[PDB]
């Protein structure tokens, strides 16, 4: 038994469902605390009032206890650089993105520059200094993100304020390094101036055993279910491509998990772009039409009471994709309509009674070619009573009336004529009738 | 020969007339 | 390239995310209505009235719907819907035949950008269109069966605008008063209370031309007949006190958020709270006696929010729609309530509900009168869905 | 019907119904899913819902008063940044595990794009 | 017999229960299983 | 007139291989390279000097079980990039391009197993598919439109098997499991006029789906050339050669020796045999011969491993030649075999999933 | 026999001379292709292509499966990661087949000409079926015993040469070719070989057509022979599809007298008008010779006998001649002529017949012969009674079947059917037609509106649609069951037409045959039509035949008597909306039923 089957059957879904965690954990789909069974969660409750009109208030007084303090140039002076020519120093303001910008706009603009010493060594010295005014200003706190200096002789990097505008830097003598493109340094200064169990089948050709360890939490996504009631439910309906059933081990928990049969999971959208050329599918830009549809899925819960015990939707319209009925090939909704692709007169049949009435030998051309003129028209219209007959030839070299006085074989015609008298079908009234509107 | 017999699908039908008026 | 490959493993996550979501929907709602378009559409809008007949377990209600086609003819649509009128009632709920049916259809000139009805007349509409104007229909002119033809009587068409725009609000106390606002940066007003000479040409009353960027949204005071606000993409907001003769110069003008904002709404009850959404991911309210304190931040929508609106029947309950493909429910009366460290991370206590049901971004939304906890949303994959959230969440 | 018995439909053999999910596609998740691993070391030491950072000092600055800051970045490059610690508090915070759901909104979803997209990626109407 | 014989196509011719970490050995079988230790439930 | 096998491969999964094809269409000097397809891999390989062969890509389907059967080189007018088509058991046409390692297209609508694939001579984007609904297909690769369904009334009654296209593309051999063997135009102006509409089909333009062409009647057929299973078929000129399990292929001509290809009418009943060609132990069907471009020699592998070789000159088919190259390996099967635009080299397959490749000598 | 060894002593010559022609062929052959592959080459002059660049292993999957090759020779293995391939959706499987509106005639088939083949694996164990499906067809497949082949020229000239020293030779030559299989082809190629000679296109009794220039006078049956036995008059074609041919020709008696017969003057050349014609005409019942052509001599031979009375119309039609030399010409030729039946009939009785409840008490009578057993319908036939009445005899009466239009029993039959007259609708129990079920005639139900409307498409009566053939729209797509289904597009009423079930029809024990393979493969599309005929959709028919089976259907299936001929119509068993499949019960014995069928797709809802 190549039991790589067997994992190789179990490792498909697992997967799946782990990337989700780290999904849902970040892009939930629903609060967990609004479910039925998960009614622990959400401790709070509804019981409030809360008027609006005093909701300000209680801000206004708050607004006043909040603002502690602010901020009121600068001035830095660089120790000679260290390492086992000039620097330059930028200021770089970062603004916040907008519709029609991919990325966060950023634009450096420098400050000055200064001549340091090429890789000077301390007790020498016996000094350039920078100073920088207010070059940010109130109205920036509509516009930019935030500001930050850069350092370059060789690039290095620090930030001034942090998200709620709360200077990071104080005043003194600091030593950094920096990198290029222990080790390289410099240094300046600054002044501003129950146990449970699971088993795992394989349709009883073989089995794994396993012990789950922080029970109650699901071993897939982690969730805490602080009852064996809710966690069974959020097993039996989260992860919905396993089985699961409940066998109460004396230790408290035995849960047997095999792989759904079925588990009809498919695509929901438009069922037309299953079957689009690689490339078109899942286009998503631009309108299509499909045909109506309506489902429902809710309509009276009933709400009952928790119940260990039981642990052991129709639709309207086309819900289906239509094929042609030759070829086999998907139908567009607008191919759908009043063409019914059905008709009395396939065209094999024309051509195999041409065929096999050209076969005969005993008959001249001018009885075979009234033979099929006559056969091809009757099958047109399809006449099925007698009493129709009067018109049916009537109508016959209304049709034909030009192509018999070209084929000269009106003769025949006539021939034909007395043939179908004899059969009772006509009346003398009307076979000289047939001749005076040849001409 | 012909002792063996192929399924084939029947459907089965009957109808009297009626009985003359009195 | 890489975008088509993670497209592709995108479009299979978010078929299996709603796999889940309908297979665990039955302990979350308490109605779920859903139905495809053969085209889809940018407008929703629920109509005041109702009719209920005896003997039975359902209310009828009407919905006006536009219509955005690809190249064939466009139409302005309005349909009727049955919904569940009963506690013991539970075919689905009612008759076997259908719930959703198509009742006036009427032909447009190009898609249906934007589409109200007026409320001192529901009969009375409103359109805008690709072109530069704003039409008005009724329908109660025009048969059902729409013409084979195509174009039909505008119903007294506007004048003024030179870009296509979807700003469009009526005055509530005055009849025929009405603002919209385009790409044209400018705010016209109309009154068509009283024009005798119809003629399909009627010029704004007036232009307003205070922001300078593409404006984005405006609407009417509800409790006054001459205030209103006007939102565009300068991220400036600002107040617009009419009769005081200053189409450039307004009440008032500020800067709401860091980025442009998208929609702006007031609330019924009290007086002076408003409420703003913008493509910043955030959620702002002021109030019209201070405006420079922005009073909260609701921070919960991962993209652009494009309409919110106050509810009906409650007084701190409003809803934000954005193009994330969720929709939220917030509450106003649990702000900063303490909470439970597994509540905390489920969530900040004042979000109250997240709907999740579209797979795309949510076109349009909409609450409705006559009933207390249903909404309409739609969709641009011709989606519509009605729903009504569980009780046991609120009291 | 109004009230009819729990659900039931069953047969012998019914259609399989074409599972949607293609190998190719899946080869990608496993992928990602390693190096994101090798990245984060949530399942060996984040527990599946943790992430981890280790720091490293950045810049020494010295307080006027008797105190000494230290700047810290941390290895990964995560929406996290940079923090001043004092050197008291040094070899007490190498390494950091924060839980998912606090991390920054914003610059999350630098871990991966599949984390979430915007379908369209090119919007023609507004 | 030639002509009554049909035509052919072809010729003639585990131990330990351990824990939950068995999961954590069943995808990452390749390129640095972590954990040191899942090698144990084989 | 010499060959020797300088080089063999086997696989490793050890299932038996159907399919070799030779890219024909490379230009002057470019290397030679083939592809193989096995039960769900295909395999490219580059001919070296010295006997050296290269192992370039492959690609493999594990979504379902199937058991692929044959391929077709081409080439694309856009930007003149190879083109490979392939299909197999489920019945599903793929178009891969090797240039960018990626199926381009797949094509649907069949419904059993398909036995081989042709293309025009002349039109790169016609592609003609046989499969075992008793029915030939013709797509365009371009439109992806339908052109032409062959099969009906008069059509093959069982599993139709194998089928050939004339030295210009005009008419087409067919040949299957009922004995008959049945000949089509493509001359015909309506045929024409089809092609011509397909190749001018925009599906935003009309509301109507595109109107294939039935063709229901051959334009001549038979059963009389042999009392067995007939799976392979080849033009050579205006003469047809054929072949059946009855260790013998067969070359004639349909009436007399006076009568004229394209005067057959359809009502034509009479074939003249001319020769006969002998081999020995081909006691199965499903095996195929090949012939090198330029219309010069033979090559027929055989059931114990042997080959036959045979020269396409002036000798007379009743003592044309005998030319039986072997080796001691191998004597599973040989299916199908495969010449470059040129004679240089000649590639077998065996059915324990091996290849052989003989180079020739003058 | 030694015929081959005679066949070898020719073919030395033939075989020699035939390989000098052949290689005259060869020389000319390989110059053509000499030619057109050169073009080809040129063409393949004018094009640049890329090359292919080995495979590089993208950073996209770092853990993934790899294949290599072995090489028997002294070279190197090669490692290279596999590729994967995108997914794509398959649909069932199907045959082909062409569609069909009605019913086809197939003769009976004796010979296999083909043997199936199964998966070379059934078989290993199971290979006696092959010889029981021989033994079905008793051992005649086509190819076999060939011993080799046969030009019919060899065997002329061996028959030729094979002079007496005609009867053994032909056994000989049937048993070693089933080609011929036959000595009545021998003694025609033996007849042909000693006449060698054909009297023409037309048969032995040659008849040019009258629009010819081979005009010839001939009598009235010979010119009418072809279109009196070609012709059937159920479809109103010739060559029906559906009807063979043996039948009575058209010489039946009519109305003698059905003119006006008013005398008048035709003309200038008037017959009338002219005591010696006038008189001459009454009596029958200086002349020109005019350029009475044969073709006019027998259009006037034909015309006599339609009018017998009428000179002015005859002329009228033969424009070559006149009404006064039209009677001219009578008096010379018509004079000699043979004197005519002239018989008809009266039929007085009309009021006893007004009850009609003896029509009643007779199919009463029938229904009690064989009352308990009349399970056992058969095929309508027309009934031919020339001199005795429609008593016990009669086909159609042994037949226990009513006697149709067709028949030739006389116009007052007691057998025949008298016909609908409901007013409402000839749809529910009151109906006659709906009794005893069949679909109203529209030649005898006036009331209904069966009769009316035959143009037009709207009728009040219910009973006659499969006529009209007013099918619904139907749509096919894999069905929830096995395989394909059929999906109705709207809504529809219980009790209502839905279509008609198509397709060829054969012999009981031909359909036991085919039965035999559709078995092997548990499929099939044999319908059981009456107690002679079985309908089979295997090969054409319409989409109705891909309807699946259930044991609680919502459809079901009638066979019906529709102008002489058998039909099965589908009627809906309750209400129908849109989107639903159809299904209805094979009634298959439960033995069968649960071998083939055992798909309920419903668990027991109790």
């Amino acid at each position: 038994a190549d039991h790589e089957l067997f994992l190789q059957a179990f490792e498909k879904p697992t997967q799946i469902y782990r990337f989700l965690r780290t999904r849902n954990l970040i892009a939930p789909i629903f609060l967990h605390r609004t479910l039925t069974y998960m009614s622990h969660r959400n401790s709070r409750t509804n019981i409030k009032r809360k008027t609006f009109k005093v909701d300000d208030m209680l801000s206004k007084v708050e607004k006043m206890k909040g603002e502690q303090e602010s901020h009121s140039h600068l001035q830095l002076t660089f120790t000679g650089f260290f390492h086992k020519v000039t620097l330059e120093v930028l200021l770089v303001k970062v603004c916040h993105k907008k519709r029609k910008d991919v990325s966060c706009p950023i634009r450096q603009v420098p400050t000055g520059k200064k001549q340091v010493p090429l890789n000077p060594d301390l007790n020498q010295t016996k000094p350039s200094l920078a100073v920088s005014s207010n070059e940010f200003e109130p109205s920036n706190s509509h516009m930019v993100k935030s500001y930050s200096l850069l350092f370059r002789v060789f690039v290095a990097q620090m930030t001034v304020f942090d998200k709620n505008r709360r200077l990071q830097l104080l005043d003194g003598e600091y030593e950094v390094a920096m990198q290029e493109m222990q080790g390289p340094t410099l240094q300046f200064t600054l002044r501003w101036t129950l146990r449970i169990f699971y088993q795992f089948l394989y349709n009883n050709n073989t089995r794994q055993q396993t012990e789950a360890r922080d029970d109650l939490h699901c071993p897939w996504c982690t969730l805490n279910c602080r009852k064996l009631y809710s966690l069974l439910k959020h097993l039996k309906l989260c992860h919905s491509r396993f089985i699961f059933n409940y066998v109460y081990h004396p230790k408290g928990a035995r849960i047997d998990v095999s792989i759904n049969e079925c588990y009809d999971g498919s695509y929901a959208g438009n069922p037309q772009d299953i079957h689009r050329q690689p490339g078109f599918a899942f286009s998503r830009n631009g309108p299509v039409k499909r045909t109506p549809i309506t489902h429902i899925l809710v309509c009276r819960p009933k709400r009952t009471k928790a119940s260990m015990s039981e642990f052991l939707t129709y639709s309207s319209g086309h819900n289906r994709l239509y094929f042609h009925s030759d070829t086999c090939l998907p139908l567009r909704p607008q191919e759908m309509e009043v063409d019914s692709e059905d008709e009395k007169d396939p065209e094999w049949l024309r051509e195999k009674t041409i065929t096999q009435i050209e076969e005969f030998s005993d008959v001249n051309e001018g009885e075979k070619e009234v033979m099929k003129l006559w056969n091809l028209h009757v099958m047109k219209h399809g006449f099925i009573a007698d009493n129709q007959m009067n018109h049916a030839c009537m109508l016959f070299v209304e049709n034909y009336g030009q192509k018999i006085i070209k084929k000269n074989l009106c003769r025949n015609f006539m021939l034909h004529l007395v043939s179908m008298h004899d059969f009772n079908l006509i009346s003398i009234m009307s076979i000289d009738k047939a001749v005076t509107k040849l001409r | 020969q012909l002792a063996t017999k192929a399924a084939r699908k029947s459907a089965p039908a009957t109808g009297g007339v009626k009985k003359p008026h009195r | 390239k890489e975008a088509a490959f993670d497209d592709a493993v995108e479009e299979r996550v978010i078929n299996e995310e709603y796999k889940i979501w309908k297979k665990n929907t039955p302990f979350l709602y308490d109605l779920v209505m859903t139905h495809a378009l053969e085209w889809p559409s940018l407008t929703a809008q629920w109509l005041p009235d109702v009719t209920r007949p005896e003997g039975k377990d359902f209310s009828i209600h009407r919905l006006v719907l536009g219509t955005h086609t690809s190249d064939e003819q466009n139409h302005l649509v309005i349909a009727s819907v049955q919904l569940p009128n009963d506690d013991a009632q539970f075919g689905g709920f009612g008759s076997v035949s259908g719930k959703i049916e198509i009742e006036i259809k009427i032909n447009h000139e190009g898609e249906v950008n934007r589409a109200r009805y007026m409320p001192q007349n529901p009969c009375i509409i409103a359109t805008k269109t690709p072109s530069s104007d704003v039409l008005v229909f009724d329908y109660t002119k025009h048969p059902s069966k729409p013409d084979p033809s195509g174009e039909c009587n505008p119903d007294l068409r506007l004048r003024g605008h030179q870009k296509e725009g979807y700003g469009l609000s009526w005055n509530p106390n005055l009849s025929g008063h009405l603002l919209s606002a385009s790409d044209d940066h400018t705010i016209c007003l109309w009154d068509i209370s009283a024009v005798p000479k119809e003629g399909k040409v009627v010029d704004a009353k007036t232009i307003f031309t205070g922001h300078t960027a593409v404006v984005e949204d405006v609407s009417w005071h509800l409790l006054h007949e001459s205030l209103f606000g006007s939102v565009a993409d300068d991220q400036k907001l600002m107040i617009w006190d009419t009769r005081s003769n200053n189409t450039s110069k307004p009440s008032h003008s500020v800067d709401a958020h860091t980025a442009e904002v998208n929609c702006l709404s007031f609330n019924p009850y009290s007086e002076f709270i408003l409420a703003t959404g913008s493509a910043d991911k955030t959620v702002a309210l002021w109030d019209l006696r201070n405006l420079k304190l922005k009073l909260h931040s609701f921070e919960s929508h991962k993209d652009e929010i494009f309409q919110v609106q106050w509810s009906p029947h409650n007084e701190t309950i409003l809803a934000s729609s954005g193009t994330d493909r969720r929709l939220n429910v917030w509450d106003l009366s649990k702000i900063g309530e303490e909470q439970s460290p597994e509540d905390a991370e489920d969530g900040p206590p004042e979000l109250l509900f997240i709907h999740g049901g579209h797979t795309a971004k949510i076109s349009d939304f909409s609450w409705n009168p006559n009933e207390p906890w249903v909404i309409c949303s739609v969709s641009e994959d011709n989606i519509m869905q009605v729903w009504q959230m569980a009780e046991n969440i609120y009291n | 019907n109004k009230r009819r018995k729990l659900k039931n439909k069953r047969r012998r053999s019914l259609p399989r119904p074409h599972d949607f999910f293609d190998a190719q596609t899946l080869d990608a998740i496993r992928h990602r899913a390693i190096c994101f691993n090798l990245s984060a070391h949530i399942e060996s030491l984040g527990k599946g819902h943790s992430v981890v950072f280790h720091s490293t000092v950045i810049a020494k600055r010295k307080e006027d008063s008797g105190k000494i800051k230290l700047l810290l970045h941390w290895m990964p490059e995560d929406i996290l940044p940079d923090v001043w610690v004092n050197e008291s508090e040094r070899h007490q915070l190498k390494t950091k595990v924060v839980h998912l759901s606090k991390l920054p909104k914003d610059t999350a979803l630098l871990l991966d794009p599949n984390i979430y997209r915007t379908m369209p990626q090119k919007r023609l109407k507004r | 017999r030639p002509r009554l014989q049909a035509q052919r196509k072809f010729a003639q011719s585990p131990p330990p229960a351990t824990q939950i970490s068995d999961l954590s050995k069943r995808k990452p079988k390749t390129e640095d299983f972590l954990t040191f230790l899942c090698l144990r439930g084989s | 007139y010499s060959f020797k096998c300088v080089n063999s491969l086997k696989e490793d999964h050890n299932q038996p291989l159907f399919g070799v094809q030779f890219n024909w269409h490379s230009k002057e000097g470019d290397p030679l390279v083939f592809a193989t397809v096995g039960s769900n891999r295909v395999t490219l390989y580059e001919c070296h000097s010295q006997g050296e062969i290269r192992l370039l890509q492959s690609y493999v389907d594990a979504d379902a079980d199937e058991n692929f059967y044959t391929c077709a080189w081409t080439y694309d007018s856009n930007t003149s990039h190879p083109l490979l088509a392939v299909a197999g058991s489920r019945g599903i046409i793929r178009i891969i391009n090797p240039i960018t390692m990626q199926c381009i297209k797949h094509y649907v609508g069949h419904g059993n197993a398909i036995n081989e694939l042709k293309f025009h001579p002349r039109d790169p984007n016609l592609l003609l598919s046989v499969s075992k609904d008793h029915a030939l297909r013709l797509w365009n690769i371009q439109t992806d439109t339908l052109v032409a369904i062959f099969g009906g009334v008069e059509g093959h009654r069982d599993e139709v098997l194998s089928a050939d296209y004339d030295l210009l593309g005009e008419k087409i051999m067919s040949c299957g499991m009922d004995h008959s063997l049945k000949l089509w135009r493509i001359n015909s102006k309506r045929m024409m006029n089809a092609i011509k509409e397909s190749y001018d089909y925009n599906p935003n333009k009309t509301n109507r789906p595109f109107i294939s062409q039935k063709i229901h009647f051959p334009d001549f057929s038979t059963r009389d050339i042999h009392r067995n299973y007939v799976d392979c078929v080849r033009w050579l000129g205006d003469l047809i050669l054929s072949k059946s399990c009855e260790n013998a292929i067969v070359c004639w001509k349909p009436g007399k020796m006076e009568d004229d290809i394209d005067k057959i009418k359809p009502s034509e009943s009479n074939v003249t045999i001319l020769g006969r060609f002998d081999y020995s132990q081909c006691d199965i069907w499903y095996m195929r011969f090949s012939m090198d471009f330029w219309q010069k020699m033979l090559a027929l592998g055989n059931q114990v491993g042997k080959l036959y070789v045979w020269d396409l000159e002036v000798e007379d088919p009743h003592k044309a030649k005998c030319t039986t190259l072997t080796h001691h390996k191998c004597g599973a099967a040989i299916r199908q075999t495969s010449f470059s635009r040129d004679s240089s080299i000649l590639i077998a397959v065996c059915d324990d999933a091996s290849i052989w490749r003989w180079d020739r000598l003058r | 026999k030694r015929v081959k060894s005679e066949y070898m002593r020719l073919r030395q010559l033939k075989r020699f001379r035939r390989a000098d022609e052949v290689k005259s062929m060869f020389s000319s052959n390989r110059q053509k292709i000499l030619e057109r592959t050169e073009i080809l080459n040129q063409e393949w002059k004018q094009r640049r292509i890329q090359p292919v660049h080995i495979l590089t292993s993208v950073s996209s999957l770092r853990g993934t499966r790899e294949c290599s090759v072995t090489s028997d020779l002294d070279f190197p293995t090669q490692v290279i990661p596999l590729k994967t391939l995108n997914a794509v959706a398959s649909v069932p499987i199907m045959y082909s087949w062409s569609p069909l509106q009605q019913n086809f005639m197939v003769e009976d088939e004796t010979v296999l000409h083909n043997i199936p083949y199964m998966g070379d694996e059934v078989l290993d164990q199971d290979g006696t079926f092959i010889e029981e499906l021989i033994k079905n067809y008793d051992g005649k497949v086509h190819g076999d015993r060939e011993c080799g082949f046969i030009n019919d020229e060899i065997f002329v000239e061996l028959v030729n040469a094979l002079g007496q020293y005609s009867d053994k030779i032909f056994e000989a030559i049937s048993s070693m070719f089933p080609d011929k299989g036959t000595a009545e082809e021998l003694k025609e190629k033996y007849k042909e070989l000693t006449e060698q000679q054909l009297p023409g296109a037309l048969p032995p009794e040659c008849t040019p057509n009258i629009d010819g220039p081979n005009a010839k006078s001939v009598q009235r049956e010979q010119s009418l022979h072809s279109f009196h036995t070609l012709f059937c008059r159920r479809c109103f074609k010739y060559d029906c599809f559906l009807h063979p041919f043996h039948a009575t020709p058209n010489t039946y008696k009519r109305k003698n007298t059905e003119t006006a017969l008013d005398n008048k003057p035709c003309g200038p050349q008037c017959y009338q008008h002219l005591e010696g014609a006038k008189e001459f005409a009454a009596a029958l019942t200086p002349p020109e010779n005019v350029e009475w052509s044969g073709a006019e001599a027998s259009m006037f031979r034909v015309l006599i006998g339609t009018y017998y009375d009428n000179f002015c119309a005859i002329a009228r039609l033969i424009g070559t001649k006149t009404c006064r030399q039209v009677y001219e010409f009578r008096v010379k030729e018509s004079s000699i002529i043979a004197p005519a039946p002239a018989e008809d009939v009266d039929t007085p009785p009309r009021k006893k017949k007004r009850k009609h409840r003896l029509w009643a008490a007779h199919c009463r009578k029938i229904q009690l012969k064989k009352d308990g057993s009349s399970n056992h319908v058969y095929n309508y036939q027309p009934c031919d009674h020339p001199r005795q009445p429609c008593d016990s005899s009669c086909p159609c009466v042994i037949a226990q079947n009513f006697c149709e239009k067709f028949c030739q029993c006389s116009s007052e039959c007691q057998n025949r059917f008298p016909g609908c007259r409901c007013k409402a609708q000839c749809n529910t129990k009151q109906c006659p037609c709906y009794l005893a079920v069949r679909e109203c005639d529209p030649d005898l139900c006036l009331t209904c509106g069966a009769a009316d409307h035959w143009d037009s498409k709207n009728v009040s009566c219910k009973n006659c649609s499969i006529q009209r053939g007013s099918k619904k729209h139907l749509l096919l797509a894999p069905s929830d069951v096995a395989g394909w289904g059929i999906f109705i597009k709207d809504p529809v009423q219980k009790n209502e037409f839905i279509s008609e079930y198509c397709g060829e029809i054969i012999s009981q024990d031909e359909a036991d045959r085919r039965g035999k393979v559709y078995d092997k493969y548990m499929c099939s599309f044999l319908f059981n039509l009456n107690n002679d005929f079985v309908v089979d959709a295997t090969r054409k028919g319409n989409k109705i035949r891909f309807a699946n089976h259930s044991v609680n259907p919502n459809c079901y299936a009638k066979v019906m008597m529709v102008n002489g001929d058998h039909r099965i119509g589908i009627f809906a068993k309750r209400a129908i909306q849109t989107g639903e499949e159809l299904f209805f019960d094979y009634r298959y014995s439960q033995a069968d039923a649960l071998k083939y069928v055992g798909i309920e797709r419903e668990m027991e809802i109790p």
